[PDB]
């Protein structure tokens, strides 16, 4: 019940 | 005939009710969807955009795609208005791509015939592509911009 925004891992 | 008539429409569906553009996934992930707008509204509205679609993993978004981390709630937005043609707007965190070219977020761009938007850039295995199919029917009416029929 929650979103998830990111920008690749490094 | 009565009930039989309803069945006839089952096989022969009337496409082009008031569709603006169509979204098709080429990478095979999200089911094809059709974007539409009211002609009466477009003809009446002289300023601002007639109608805009929001795409993302959110069920609110006018478009629902696979719940991907690389994508945002509202990954991108499509707007149709102005003196014809269509506009494509990006609203993703990780960025929105057009034919391999990364466009400016929340920026309006001139639509392309059969254009394609790529998303989830950063990881070779985390990119998703989408193709936009624009129907000529919509443009036909816009060219005439004249009302002379009901529905």
């Amino acid at each position: 019940n929650d979103p998830d925004t990111l920008e690749i891992y490094s | 005939a009565t009930q039989r008539f309803l069945i006839e429409k089952f096989s022969q569906e009337q496409i082009g009710e008031n569709i603006v553009c169509r979204v098709i996934c080429t990478t095979g992930q999200i089911p094809i969807r059709d974007l539409s707008a009211d002609i009466s509204q477009v003809l009446k509205e002289k300023r601002s955009i007639k109608k805009v679609w929001t795409f993302g993993r959110n069920p609110a978004c006018d478009y629902h795609l696979g719940n991907i981390s690389r994508l945002s709630n509202k990954h991108f937005q499509i707007l149709l208005g102005e003196d014809g043609n269509l506009l494509l707007n990006d609203i993703s965190t990780n960025g929105t791509w057009l034919n391999g070219q990364k466009v400016e977020k929340n920026s309006n761009q001139l639509l392309s015939q059969g254009d394609e938007i790529t998303v989830g850039v950063g990881v070779e295995s985390d990119i998703l592509s989408l193709v936009i199919f624009i129907n000529d029917k919509f443009k036909q009416c816009l060219e005439q911009n004249k009302v002379d029929r009901i529905r």
